[PDB]
């Protein structure tokens, strides 16, 4: 029933329905079997970033996730959204663990989109960014274990008072006002995403893995979605 | 630095 | 009731509960009657433009309406937003007519509000802007008579077939997000709004107004509100 | 010749 | 001598040196004949619009343009933009006639890049936006018979006092701070340009174009390289 | 001479001169001594930040200094900058030393500009942002001791090669392309800067200090404006 | 409207 | 400790 277009930092390997051997991001297309993957050299303990873009004219879904000094791992598909998504739909983060476990931090988040019409300079556009987050972030719509608040930080899924991730836990933050991620009437759509996280695991074993995604208005946590389906995915099909 | 398990190989840097 | 902070372009003289004795520009806290006003050469027939900025240094709330190439009209107030409003507020657009009418047309509208913590570059942003309205404007919540798509314009209060504006209107469209205003942990604060508008009027005087306004997130038009209420107040105290 | 009411003031031009 | 990366909108086919037999739109790299092209129904008297974007992530340069209710030309090549041009370059536009004439009038001009590094948060970002031209526009470099002022317009070429334009000119006009195209360290390098253009011929026959360059630094117009070089390129090869 | 508008960020008193007896914000208009100043808590060793803003509405000039976690000082003037100032004009940051000495370490600087002629949208705008400065700034005009691309950082006066300030040391870095401040048919006209610097000192009091200055577009550090001077005037009148 | 020579062909807009 | 010197002010907290 729902429709979902995300960018996957996998943490984790289940090989058993298409990851790779090792961790990456992905390209999911309404199905956790990536249509595109890219080596990732995932770092523990540090803060990383994300940067998604997309446009139009080109049609293609590109991601770059990298490390300071640290190399970067990019992965992009070509893929028109205006035969995948509705013309309005909500954008958010979502993470999961589930044998194992791993810290889902986000530190910062901002996001930008922008349609030019027939009409000479007219052009509707939406941009928010966070940097703190308040203990009651009113624009935002935490679903899950997902919460805010702690050190100005959002955590997507349970980590305890002294800090340490619990297993089997999945949340999801979803910007509060519906965008406009496409128009047939559109000269030139494009949006751009950016996100600092910081996956920690104690245990020195990650899973299951971080994910910005795009999704009809009224998306919801799937049942049992926990663990390799990063709490988007009803089933590995 | 608990350093870590799930991240790929090749170029790094660290201590 | 509502926590309502306003500024009206106020197109009728009811000198029974405040108004000058002419078409004005004013800064209302609270209250239908203005804590200050300006006089205004409203234009029957053309575009005009509003522009509204407020910053938490200097805790002044201006405003600027003119009309390309005629005089401009300022208005200006000391007030310190952070005690009169909730940290957490909605802002739209409000309109109505009564005895005499006129059309209140929004031809276009933009929002900009950004708030940093003593944290430093923990800056917090929001931005939106609206040249073109859809039929079907998802992240618009619309009040009263209210409607988009003609035109791509957004029309705040009753209009005919023809486009001949009715009497004892009223209407509004707030932001679908709820924005966060002020922090009491903010070293600056601000926001900047602008729109631009087209009053026509058929009869003698045109009435009664538009005004931008900023209130408490549930808040909804009070009854009886058309006239000289302008759609924001439930009576003229 | 079209219009704008019962207008206020001063030097302006926006017919 | 120089090194040229533009989008041209040649409103004119020079079959003899690569041209289509029909007005296109192409992507030039250090060479006039096009790397590739596409049809584009030209409209004379009518503005229209022109968008180029670029991201060092997926390193493709693409172009659109379109008139309002007509459809849109596109055209996007694959260039590694590090091994084409300095560090350092200056952006511009630029116009020629030369048997036939059109006028080459800029109505708006926009421009934006931006650098993220090896640091989280760290980007290094420029800015800048054209409506409106004054007589003395002290942040452009004119060269040639560009000149501004005249309707608030940018004109590239000569046009007389009746609007009338003329034969054999040759104008540019190239933002006057040096622009940080790029480098090694950025993580995501991209940038993306506007501009809204009225190409009129009276004679009822158009040439030779308008383009949107970027070059090194010290770049002036070459010698006779009016008409088909658009003022950019010594020669033909 | 040159045309001098300036917010200093005063470390040294030298009330011989009208400084207060303290460390001080201060606004300056065409002279070093201040129209109107405030205490500030300077904290040698840690980063602040400067914000500084100014519209046409209300023709206030405003700044705000702060350090994370502590109190901030705040300054405000009433100044018609049209009069004040030519309509083009260039912006920069100035520092200096003399008998005692500190660091004058800017961190990161950006700038924002817009002007809207009364003819509506038309809004001008200029926007750029230094978090990372390199060797060879291209975009920036050295002047004095100056220099760039230490740790990524501005050095405005003279340090060692361990990073000991050096004493009568003046420098400026001044942005590349001139900036339209203002204009006669101007609706509205803003702009806003921030900067974060780091003054440390290792003598007694740290001297002199920092300031955010806008002049004539040729200007130049005058002969003997170290120390109490700010490099930004060649007497004390 | 002096319509125009150098302009492609297929769909278009006009009177 | 290492400091802000000829400090000035009241109550603010960035050591
Ligand atoms: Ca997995
Ligand atoms: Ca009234
Ligand atoms: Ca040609
Ligand atoms: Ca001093
Ligand atoms: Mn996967
Ligand atoms: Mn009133
Ligand atoms: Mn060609
Ligand atoms: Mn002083």
């Amino acid at each position: 029933a729902d429709t979902i277009v995300a960018v996957e930092l996998d943490t984790y390997p289940n090989t058993d329905i298409g990851d790779p051997s090792y961790p990456h991001i992905g390209i999911d297309i309404k199905s956790v079997r990536s249509k595109k993957t890219a080596k990732w050299n995932m770092q523990n303990g540090k803060v990383g970033t994300a940067h998604i873009i997309y446009n139009s004219v080109d049609k293609r879904l590109s991601a770059v996730v990298s490390y300071p000094n640290a190399d970067s791992a990019t992965v992009s598909y070509d893929v028109d959204l205006d035969n995948v998504l509705p013309e309005w739909v909500r954008v958010g983060l979502s993470a999961s663990t589930g044998l194992y476990k791993e810290t889902n931090t986000i530190l910062s988040w901002s996001f930008t989109s922008k349609l030019k019409s027939n009409s000479t300079h007219e052009t509707n556009a939406l941009h928010f960014m966070f940097n703190q987050f308040s203990k009651d972030q009113k624009d935002l719509i935490l679903q899950g274990d997902a919460t805010t608040g702690t050190d100005g930080n959002l955590e997507l899924t349970r980590v305890s008072s002294n800090g340490s991730p619990q297993g089997s836990s999945v949340g999801r933050a979803l910007f509060y006002a519906p965008v406009h991620i496409w128009e047939s009437s559109a000269v030139v759509a494009s949006f751009e995403a950016t996100f600092t996280f910081l996956i920690k695991s104690p245990d020195s074993h990650p899973a299951d893995g971080i994910a910005f995604f795009i999704s009809n208005i009224d998306s919801s946590i799937p049942s049992g979605s926990t663990g390799r389906l990063l709490g988007l995915f009803p089933d590995a099909n | 630095r608990v350093w870590y398990p799930y991240g790929s190989y090749l170029t790094a840097s660290g201590s």
